């Protein structure tokens, strides 16, 4: 069991126009 | 009367619409007494196989969540480790957490949950868990979720090869078995063991331990990872607890991988959140989910 790592990376557009900041 | 599908199928169904999914507090309060007694049947340092996929912080992020679970598989398709930080800065932390433990309850062999220093009342209290929960339940309903993260695992190792933590490495870490000592429940100290493996950082520009810049716990150097590998004869540190711009970053030649899953974090950074796959034999990749701009 040897831990190796893939060079290729897999990307995806997702939204943009979205409210992700929450109040404190 | 809880139903632990039902719960799911109305988280769920909000998939490809920031809209709320308003569950019964005795559901929540449900959720959070069931995975309570998992987690506590389940050891504090979790010996975890591969294959399965493992998530950084998501910080209340909930539709960030599903489209991780929508490009990974969902439960019980794929085995998950998520490494903490489930809650704070975000617009929906209820829901995130909710469904998290919905799917501990369901899948609790294939499904792993692991601290991090935002399941820890003096912080969430304060950056924003706290005030969801009194807003849109009232304060017992805190009061409960802190109980339940009392008692949530530490550290997880995969088929003895990676270790998982969501902060970082403690100068007091010698075996393992002390991180088996730890009991439950338990709050996060302000220093020592449970600590640093919430709270540190690494730092290319630290030889041996630094104090660490957010005034708690340490920064450790490359090298510090390196003699740590050895000793435990383990092959990788993964870990979370830090932004950073791709979702993943390497870090002492590959040795410490960082994962952050909240992307576009806050709406104050314009970051990918990444999710590892780590295939049977303990081959890592990563996809990456990015905001359009
Ligand atoms: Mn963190």
């Amino acid at each position: 069991k040897k831990v190796t790592f893939l060079e290729e990376v897999t990307e995806y557009y997702i939204s943009g126009d979205e409210d992700r900041k929450g109040p404190w | 009367m809880l139903n632990i599908d039902s719960i799911i199928q109305r988280l769920l169904e909000v998939r490809g619409s920031g809209k709320n999914v308003q569950l019964q507090e005795n559901e929540i309060r449900g959720l959070c007494l069931k995975s309570r007694e998992i987690f506590l049947s389940q050891p504090i340092l979790l010996e975890l196989e591969a294959p399965l996929k493992i998530c950084g912080d998501i910080h209340g992020q909930y539709y960030d969540l599903l489209r991780l679970f929508e490009y990974g598989g969902f439960p019980p398709e794929s085995n998950y480790l998520f490494l903490g930080d489930y809650v704070d800065r975000g617009k929906q932390s209820l829901e995130t957490i909710c469904l998290l433990l919905a799917y501990k309850i369901k899948y609790p062999e294939n499904f792993f949950l692991l601290r991090g220093n935002h399941e820890c009342a003096s912080i969430n209290r304060i950056y924003g868990f706290y005030d969801e929960c009194k807003r849109r339940y009232n304060i017992k309903l805190w009061k409960t979720f802190t109980d339940c993260f009392n008692c949530l695992p530490i550290a997880a190792i995969v088929d003895e090869k990676i270790f998982c933590c969501h902060g970082g490495l403690s100068p007091d870490l010698q075996s393992m078995e002390q991180i088996r000592r730890i009991m439950r429940p338990t709050d996060v100290p302000d220093q020592g063991l449970l600590c640093d493996l919430l709270w540190s950082d690494p730092d290319k520009d630290v030889l041996g331990w630094g104090e660490n810049d957010r005034g708690v716990s340490f920064t450790f150097g490359a090298e510090v990872v390196a003699k740590f590998l050895h000793k435990h004869d383990l092959d990788l540190i993964c870990r979370a607890h830090q932004v950073v711009e791709d979702g993943y970053e390497f870090f002492a030649k590959r040795q410490l991988v960082t994962l952050f899953s909240a992307p576009n974090y806050c709406g104050e950074f314009d970051n990918a959140g990444a999710m590892m796959s780590v295939d049977e034999t303990l081959m890592c990749s990563f996809q990456i989910l990015k905001p359009a701009e």
